[PDB]
């Protein structure tokens, strides 16, 4: 067939057409046009500013306070030459500026003043004077919960020993330093929690987290697997630190698995990298210098996995182990999950318990919700052991999911 | 490649392998075979590392029966157990029918031992390309046999080193109805062109195939041809 | 014999700039050196011992 | 690797080394069974190029089972060697024991079977030939069948394997005839299709081998053409293409 | 170290096998309990069709008029290990005329099981619960790919093995009856495995030392269904 | 804001009155803004940040009104806060634009950083709906009750105490219309769609891997209502890419609450799926998209050649029968080669026997392998 | 661990060649056999007979017995190999036995031999699955099924190959627990099932039927085109 | 692409392996990047089989 000749496509776009076609397609393109003279006509759209409500700001102290202090640099301090101490002279880095030799002001004090100290300084003179606290990498201090999750011990469903052996190490301690100091026994300082996916690991650091009351630190793999080398090594470094600052403090690292892996090296170097971050981790933990009023926790799915240089004691102390929940953990955390729900009262938990295959508490929470949504579906205000039944064959069929090599 | 494994195909079919011993043919000794209008003359150069190889000690034409004379490509140990399997199928064949074994029927057998070594995981083929001269019928007869066991008929043809000048010289110098002497000629002639260095009744030898039997040349009558001639 | 050296030498004699890759030494380096080469108009490139990359071609398997 | 040895499939299941025998197939010289009644005939063009090439067999791609048993060859040339002589050997194995010619069908079937048995175990290569055979027996008479290296076999009334053989099917089903259409017509179909699947103008004689079975006296004869046949069945073809011009 | 059972692992474990303890996993679950009154199996169908003759699956059988035999794995390598059972207590009984002792088939069996890098293929990918009588007793045996078999009271093998063997600990006593023994299993199978108890999916097949006949529970499971 | 959407598609008058009618309220735009005080906030604020004002990056608040502040030359100074500024606006990492002479923080500036994921917020939902999807009625209510229902009405999950389902596989045959049945949810629902494909967020970097997909919480959070789309999660779902699964569980299951986000997840190998990613606890809900019935291909042959300029012969249900053989995605392209077919023999009007070689060929061209 | 062989287990157990050749089988034809109150019918479809290409030699239903008869779908050559053993098998057996051949035998023939073939290194596992239809159930009807695992089923009705999945339903449709009044129906349905061949058409269907004491009965196109008129006519009852 | 007036970008699928995991499939969107960003236009990949 020959290709279509212009005036081939001239008549099949012509002959086509509706009696419509000219109006329709030009009063679409007024459409865009009038669309284009709107937007130029009413300009762009103002993207402003800060500004918070008009009556909260300003004052005329705002602009006094603008001409009468000064715009302070930051410098890394250095070095305090301390020839005479009557007058001590300091060295200071400004970043990718210079490196200059300063003395204090008339308000600050050479006691003061440390070496390094990130200080700040004056922007003329160079003369130092303010105390800033050390430069904590954001990505690091962003790690720091600052909120606690909604979670207590009482959501936490069979798992007595674990809680308790946990409490013992991660909150008696800071609780009840008494008990220990009196008897004079020195409390364990690591806690690994190890277990089967989905059996409450996270939901116990969640738990401590809420009950803490000091400062908690959650750290995720992602976190410490940067891309440059030594730089999750830094953050660990920077991390500790933060831990240290405060009195006392929490640590909580979730699958740790992600970096603890054993060392290896025919691999030709093999990772390495999460190899040094790790060993990093591992000399911090227990190395030079003691760690610290600093309680860790790891929790992880892999607990043979980890080097077994983290697996020591004195590292990780106390190991507890999340199984598969029992007959009666079972039914204990159906009634966890169910205190939440508009449900019938005389529901028989511990038939869907007894019911339930080796499920963990991941499975549990899930089943109760599939009867929510039975129950919702159903637009009925309360869920029914019907519901239950429902959502306990749905989930289990879904997790079973030719296959004749079975018998 | 596909090579490393001689009983499996490459996604294009090619078996790779054969081809490497396709390879070595024609990197080995060059060696010139055509068919005149009575006989047949194969001639293959002899030249060692050092003058101490006494050539004479091994021959490299060599008859399997008095009616047929055999050359090779330039694999020697292999050209030996191949040389020695034709010569016992040959007299197979001319005690089971009571004749001489066909030249084309005896290049069809060697040619089938030939792909017999073509098969499993353990072995390798012989890398050697055969040319036979032979009498049947009082027909003459020149047949080329190659390691993947095929075999084809050639009123002229050459293998070895430099064996396209072979081929084009045997294109342009070669008509089907030249004499054995004049056979001979065109051999030697297709021979210096291939060949690098010199010759004499040292440096060649010719096996012949005439109707009323095969001979292959004695290294003076070599130089008779090769020298003084040409 | 003097691959490198004739190479060399009518380099030197004339405009051209010498650059010289040996074919040990993947196609983005190809790319890289023509590249380097197209920079300098009059330039010369020089592969030593290509036979190592530009060897027949059949079913490659690793 | 899956594709190094027979006994892998694929996880489709597929076999990627006959996958790649019939690909190799895709190189053979093109050779067809034509659509003839009363004869049939198995056309085998000869991709022997060269001068000093001298045929002295003057047939090297179709081989005689028996006066009434031929067959074609497309793939390794050795392989088709070992394959050819198992086919006489097979008709020996019949004859003698019955003393009666052995069926079409069987055959094919037997050798197709050994085919698949060697492609079946392990350090075993697969037959890298498929084939056509022409017969005529009690049961059918007149038959072409046409069979893989997998060990699969069918009875085709027309087909071609080898070079362009899609092309040579693909012709093959455009002008198609039946019924009246008679071993001459065959010859003229066959020379057709020769003609426009080989790149060569004027097709010459010497590149092209053919050969037909006829019933004669009931014992029937298995003809390959000679030079001359050829020759004037080219001519012939020429002309007519000429005479199809004529048209115009 | 994956070739096959002639590596050994730092560990010393043949990285093949426990591979075979996995492909019993995948296999549906059989049951089997031991008592005085007599010893039962119990077998889910995993029926994936009503079309599907029912009887049709194997996977309980009769090895002997004195012993039965469930199993979990792969069916055609189970149907050779109960043919090999078989033909043993054939010849054993056609020639000493003594009963074969359930042990005995239990070891003839196992050493077929050790034919796969002791002579001169692979190990057979399925388990098996044998249950019988014999003069001096009724037992309950199980044996696994590795060759080793040992005497069970009350064994689970299969698919989520663990929970009904579990259950089947719980409830197992020295001195059940049969008809205690048989319901508890049951409900138990009932409850934790795939549903209510209906001929379609689920087989028993019980052994008592004075009975050589009717081996198998068949067109009788009624009596069960309305007092179940 | 966009135009609204004109619902008859033959040309009708019908057509013609919606778009006058748009024409006349257009116009009326134009009419009213061609037919055309704080003087004192101004010249207190704007002329404090007497411009120009520089941009920078804060990185510490330390006291009320002080805070430390880098810019491009990378210098750091400790600057003071003026009143108007916002400090709940304020965080480390945050543009914040400057005094020139004094470098004093004068005010937040509006995020322009982190370009990929803002790209890949792509928001450009709109050109399908659930009416463009017919036929896929369970796989709807499913994701209805999952994602959907949850955004729209958590009242209902609230009232109920229920916690709702917080992830959603999607899987089948390609060309079932997975990725059209999430784009159709994004449309349904206004909130926030983020879509990445599979190996996508598997790089060569170390890093980038775990850190791409935290950065694509950390946005999709910030958007609060949102749903991302994982599409051939296969790609990462079947050390370093173990750890980028790791790290997308735990930002699933793990610590901290996640909130209104949702996740929906298509795959075409579930089977293959590691059993760590199809979570029990988040993944609840897995929605299977089978090969098309015959209803189902019905209501798609008249979705898609609706549009189409058909002519009288064209019998819908021989192009429907025979078996479930194809897909949505393959029936749009019969469809779209009828269209081409007809064209090349010049039919702005396709008729049936385009189709019947459309179809023919496609099943053609449908599979392959030697006999 | 992976695969890579056809004798090592993966490390959840299972072995991914005797599954590749499941799917092999998948990659075949529809075949879709039933057995009714007295008779056993069968009915294979895309036939394609390619113009030049003449049906009857391809054989796609192969009888080796006094009485049996199927192809086995897949690849045609391990079809053909076993068609010689089941031949073999058949004759060898009613030679050898005191009684003739039933269909349970010749079933778990079949099966060891597929199980004995794939127990092994270096020996390619048959890739073909069959449903085999005998006479000799004490004078009965019966259907089984072979399974490349070297596995044997009974079936009142099956259907394998590429329309196994869809078939199946349908049998489970309406497969009906009334034993086939008028066997002549079950044909009927047959046809019916074979409306739904993977060219549909239906005028290319070579179907058999043996009424268990009868010999192979094969039917021709005219009078398979009658049954599938009758369908057509139940099928336009919805009016 | 020179007659249609439609710009023209080519990549070779040679060049589209590397040597990287995570290279090729950055490479490619990204070329559909410059494929939008230049939007009348036309994308080659020459040798696509090596891929
Ligand atoms: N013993 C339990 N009691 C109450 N809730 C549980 C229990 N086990 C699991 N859950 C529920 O299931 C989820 C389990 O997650 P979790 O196991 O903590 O993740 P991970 O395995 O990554 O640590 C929790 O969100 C929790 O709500
Ligand atoms: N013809 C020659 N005359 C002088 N020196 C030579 C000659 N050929 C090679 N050389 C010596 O060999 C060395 C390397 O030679 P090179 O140019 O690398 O040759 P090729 O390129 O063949 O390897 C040079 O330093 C040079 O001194
Ligand atoms: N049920 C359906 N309704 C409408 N269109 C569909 C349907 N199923 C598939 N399609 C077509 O297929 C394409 C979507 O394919 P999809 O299955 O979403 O891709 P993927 O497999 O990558 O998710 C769309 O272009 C759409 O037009």
């Amino acid at each position: 067939i020959r290709a279509l000749d212009e005036g081939d496509i001239a008549l099949l776009k012509t002959y086509g057409q509706s009696t419509y076609s000219r109006q329709i397609k030009q009063v679409e393109d007024d459409i865009q046009q009038l669309l284009k003279k709107i937007n130029e006509l009413t300009g762009i759209k103002e993207s402003d500013t800060g500004l918070a409500p008009p009556a909260l700001w300003d004052l005329a102290a705002d602009k006094q306070t603008l001409q009468s202090e000064q715009p302070l640099q930051v410098a890394r301090c250095t070095k305090i030459i301390n020839a005479d101490s009557e007058d001590p002279k300091y060295i200071i880095n400004v970043k990718q500026f210079a490196k200059f030799v300063v003395d204090l002001s008339d308000q600050v004090a050479p006691t003061d003043i440390e070496e390094g100290m990130r200080v700040g300084v004056d922007r003329n003179k160079y003369q130092i004077h303010i105390p800033l606290p050390p430069k904590i990498d954001p990505t690091v201090t962003m790690m720091q919960v600052e909120e606690k999750p909604d979670v207590t011990y009482s959501d936490v469903g069979g798992c007595k020993e674990q809680i308790e052996k946990l409490r013992e190490v991660v909150e008696t301690p800071l609780l009840h330093p008494e008990r220990f100091v009196n008897l004079g026994i020195e409390p364990p300082k690591g806690v690994l929690l190890f277990g089967p996916p989905g059996t409450g690991k996270t939901l116990c650091a969640r738990a401590v987290a809420n009950r803490t009351d000091a400062c908690f630190i959650r750290v995720i793999g992602s976190e410490l697997v940067q891309k440059y080398v030594g730089e999750g090594a830094r953050m660990v470094r920077e991390l500790f630190e933060m831990a240290r600052t405060k009195k006392a403090c929490l640590i909580f690292f979730d699958e740790i698995d992600a970096i603890g892996g054993a060392r290896f090296d025919d691999g030709a170097g093999g990772d390495n990298e999460v190899q040094r971050t790790m060993l990093e981790l591992i000399n911090q933990l227990d190395g030079f210098d003691p760690r610290g009023n600093i309680k860790v926790l790891m929790a992880t799915n892999r607990p043979d996995t980890l080097d077994p240089a983290l697996m020591r004691p004195g590292r990780l102390d106390r190991k507890i182990e999340f199984s598969l929940p029992d007959l009666e953990g079972r039914t204990h955390i159906f009634k966890i999950h169910a205190r939440s729900m508009s449900v019938e009262r005389d529901i028989r938990f511990e038939l869907l318990a007894r019911l339930c295959p080796n499920s963990t508490g991941a499975e549990i929470r899930s089943v109760c919700t599939e009867a929510g949504m039975f129950a919702i579906r159903a637009r009925r205000k309360i869920a029914t052991e019907k519901d239950f039944l429902e959502a306990v064959n749905k989930v289990i069929k879904s997790y079973a999911k030719r296959y004749m090599t079975y018998n | 490649g596909y090579s490393f494994s001689l009983t499996t195909f490459s996604p294009s079919g090619k078996l790779v392998q054969i081809e490497y011993a396709l390879a070595a043919v024609a990197g080995g000794a060059p060696s010139v075979g055509i068919k005149a209008a009575n006989g047949v003359v194969l001639a293959t150069e002899k030249k060692q590392k050092s003058i101490l190889y006494d050539e004479r000690s091994v021959h490299k034409v060599e008859p399997i029966t008095k009616h047929i004379g055999l050359v090779y490509s330039g694999m020697g140990p292999d050209y030996r157990v191949l040389v020695h399997r034709a010569r016992k199928l040959a007299q197979q064949y001319y005690l089971v029918y009571q004749e001489p074994i066909p030249t084309a029927q005896l290049v069809q057998r060697v040619a089938s031992v030939m792909q017999e070594y073509t098969q499993s995981g353990g072995v390798r083929p012989f890398g050697v390309s055969l040319l036979i001269c032979g009498w049947n019928e009082g027909r003459p007869y020149l047949f080329q046999s190659d390691p993947s066991g095929a075999y084809f008929a050639w009123k002229a043809t050459a293998h070895g080193k430099n064996y396209v000048n072979g081929k084009t010289f045997l294109e342009k110098r070669y008509n089907e109805d030249l004499e054995l002497e004049d056979a001979i000629h065109t051999a030697i002639l297709t021979l210096k062109e291939s060949f690098e260095g010199q010759m004499t009744e040292d440096n060649i030898e010719v096996g012949i195939c005439n109707e009323a039997g095969f001979r292959r040349l004695t290294p003076t009558e070599v130089k008779d041809y090769l020298a003084a001639i040409a | 014999c003097g691959k490198t050296m004739l190479a060399k030498a009518v380099a030197h004699h004339t405009t051209a700039a010498f650059i010289r890759v040996v074919g040990s030494e993947g196609p983005r380096m190809v790319r890289d050196v023509f590249r380097l080469a197209k920079e300098n108009a009059p330039a010369i490139i020089f592969i030593d011992e290509i036979d190592a990359i530009a060897t027949k071609r059949f079913d490659a398997q690793t | 690797r899956y594709d190094s040895r027979t006994t892998i499939f694929s996880p489709e299941g597929r076999l990627y080394q006959v996958e790649y025998a019939m690909e190799a197939i895709g190189h053979a010289g093109t050779c067809l069974g034509i659509l003839a009644n009363d004869g049939v005939l198995l056309a085998a063009e000869r991709r022997n190029i060269h001068k000093l090439l001298d045929e002295v067999f003057f047939s090297e791609k179709i081989y005689k089972l028996n006066e009434d048993m031929a067959c074609s060859v497309a793939g390794i040339t050795s392989d088709a060697n070992v394959l050819t002589n198992e086919l006489r050997l097979i008709a020996q194995r019949y004859l003698l024991q019955y003393q009666e010619p052995i069926p079409c069908e069987q055959l094919v079937t037997a050798l197709c079977d050994i085919k698949q048995a060697y492609t079946q175990f392990g350090g075993k290569r697969p037959f890298g030939v498929s084939l056509l055979y022409i017969g005529w027996d009690k049961h059918y008479g007149f038959q072409l069948y046409q069979s893989d290296p997998s060990g699969n076999y069918g009875g085709w009334k027309a087909t071609c394997i080898g070079n362009n053989s899609a092309a040579a099917v693909s012709m093959l089903k455009q002008d198609y005839k039946e019924g009246e259409m008679t071993l001459k017509s065959a010859l003229a179909l066959a020379i057709k299709v020769l003609n426009k699947t080989m790149d060569v103008s004027k097709l010459s004689a010497e590149k092209v081998e053919i050969a037909t079975l006829t019933r004669e006296n009931g014992k029937t004869v298995i003809r390959v053409l000679k030079q001359k046949e050829v020759e004037q069945l080219i001519k012939k073809h020429e002309e007519e293409e000429a005479k199809a011009e004529r048209e115009k | 170290y994956d070739r096959g059972v002639n590596t050994f692992s730092p560990e010393g474990r043949l990285f093949q096998v426990e591979y075979a303890i996995e492909a019993i996993k995948l296999g549906s679950t059989a049951i089997g309990i031991q008592t005085s009154e007599g010893v039962c199996l119990a077998v889910e169908k995993r029926i994936t069709s009503p079309l599907m003759e029912p009887s049709s699956i194997e996977k309980i059988v009769e090895i002997d008029a004195h012993i039965g035999c469930a199993m979990s794995g792969l069916i055609a390598d189970a149907k050779t290990l109960i043919d090999k059972a078989r033909v043993e207590t054939q010849n054993h009984w056609f020639t000493y005329n003594e009963t074969m002792t359930v042990e005995s088939v239990t070891q003839a069996v196992s050493n077929l099981a050790l034919q796969f890098g002791e002579e001169d293929s692979r190990p057979f990918g399925v388990a098996l619960l044998f249950g019988g009588v014999d003069e001096k007793g009724p037992q309950l045996f199980h044996m696994d790919p590795s060759g080793t078999f040992v005497q069970c009271d009350a064994r689970a093998i299969g698919s989520a093995s663990e929970g009904a063997q579990s259950s089947l600990q719980e409830v197992y006593h020295k001195s059940m009856t049969l008809k205690e023994a048989i319901k508890s299993s049951l409900i138990i199978l009932k409850q934790v495995m795939e549903e209510k108890l209906n001929a379609t999916n689920i087989e028993l097949a019980t052994v008592q030392p004075g009975q050589n006949f009717h081996m198998f529970t068949k067109e009788e499971l009624e009596e069960v269904i309305k007092d179940i | 804001s966009k135009l609204p959407l004109v619902t008859p598609h033959t040309q009708c008058r019908l057509k013609l009155l919606k778009l006058e009618r748009i024409k006349d309220y257009l116009l009326m735009e134009e009419e009213f803004i061609r037919n055309q005080k704080q003087e004192e906030e101004r010249s207190k604020v704007d002329d404090l940040r007497g411009t120009p004002m520089s941009v920078g990056t804060l990185e510490e608040i330390i006291d009320d009104n002080h805070a430390i502040v880098s810019t491009s030359v990378g210098s750091e100074h400790y600057v003071s806060i003026l009143s108007f500024v916002d400090k709940d606006l304020l965080e480390p990492g945050c543009s914040v634009l400057l005094n020139h002479k004094v470098h004093a923080v004068i005010g937040v500036l509006m995020d322009d950083t982190d370009p990929l994921v803002t790209v890949m917020k792509v928001e450009k939902a709109p050109q399908e709906t659930y009416a463009d999807i017919g036929g896929l009625d369970n796989q709807i209510q499913e994701i209805k009750e999952s994602v959907e229902l949850p955004l729209t009405h958590p009242e209902y999950y609230e009232e109920m105490g229920i916690k709702p389902p917080k992830g959603v596989i999607l899987y089948g045959p390609p060309g079932t219309g997975k990725t059209l049945l999430a784009k159709a949810v994004a449309n349904q629902t206004s909130a926030t769609f983020l879509r990445v494909v599979g190996s996508e967020l598997i790089q060569k970097y170390l890093g980038d891997g775990p850190k791409l997909v935290r950065e694509l919480f950390r946005v999709a959070e910030e958007h609060a209502p949102s749903i991302v789309f994982i599409d051939e999660i296969d790609a990462i779902g079947t050390r370093e890419i173990q750890r980028t699964m790791l790290e997308l569980l735990n930002q699933l299951d793990g610590f901290d609450s996640r909130g209104d986000v949702k996740v929906i997840m298509a795959t075409n190998r579930i089977e293959t799926l590691d059993p760590a990613l199809i979570r029990p606890g988040r993944i609840d809900r897995k929605i299977e998209f089978p090969l098309p019935d015959e209803k189902t291909k019905k209501r798609i042959f008249q979705i898609h050649t609706s549009r189409m300029t058909l002519a009288d012969d064209v019998t819908l249900d021989d192009l429907i029968m025979a078996k479930d053989d194809l897909s949505g995605a393959d029936i749009k392209a019969i469809c779209t080669e009828a269209g081409l077919m007809a064209l090349r023999e010049r039919r702005m009007k396709v008729t049936n026997e385009d189709f019947k070689k459309s179809k023919e060929n496609v099943l053609y061209k449908k599979q392959e392998g030697t006999p | 661990s992976y695969d890579r062989a056809i004798t090592v287990f993966s490390p959840d157990g299972h072995l991914f060649q005797v599954e590749y050749a499941q799917e092999a089988v998948k990659k075949g034809s529809t075949a879709v056999g039933v057995r009714g109150r007295d008779i056993v019918v069968l009915g294979v479809e895309k036939k394609s007979v390619a113009k030049l290409q003449d049906e009857r030699t391809v054989r796609k239903i192969c009888a080796l017995d006094d009485n049996v008869c199927m192809a086995f779908a897949g690849l045609t050559a391990d079809a053909r190999i076993v068609i010689n053993r089941a031949r073999v098998e058949c004759q060898s057996h009613r030679l050898t036995v005191e009684d003739p051949v039933t269909v349970e035998y010749i079933t778990r023939y079949i099966a060891s031999l597929k199980q004995r073939y794939t127990q092994s290194n270096g020996r390619r596992p048959f890739g073909i699955s069959a449903l085999i239809v005998g006479f000799d159930f004490d004078g009965t009807p019966r259907l089984y099924q072979t399974d490349p695992s070297g596995t044997y089923h009974a079936w009142k009705a099956n259907a394998i190959g590429r329309g196994a999945k869809s078939v199946r339903e349908f049998l489970e449709k309406n497969y009906t627990d009334e034993a086939i009044e008028t066997d002549d129906l079950t044909i009927k349905l047959v046809i019916k099932a074979l409306l739904e061949v993977v060219q549909s058409g239906g005028k290319n269907i070579e179907l058999a039927v043996m009424r268990r004491d009868q010999s192979l009965k094969i039917l021709n196109p005219e009078e398979i085109e009658k049954y599938v008129a009758e369908i057509e006519k139940e099928k336009e009852e919805n009016e | 692409a020179h007659h249609t007036d439609c710009t023209f970008i080519r990549v070779s699928g040679s060049e589209l392996v590397q040597k990287f995991i995570g290279e090729g499939a950055r490479m490619v969107r990204e070329l559909f990047v410059m494929a939008r960003e230049h939007a009348p236009s036309i994308i080659f990949m020459d040798e696509i089989d090596s891929i």
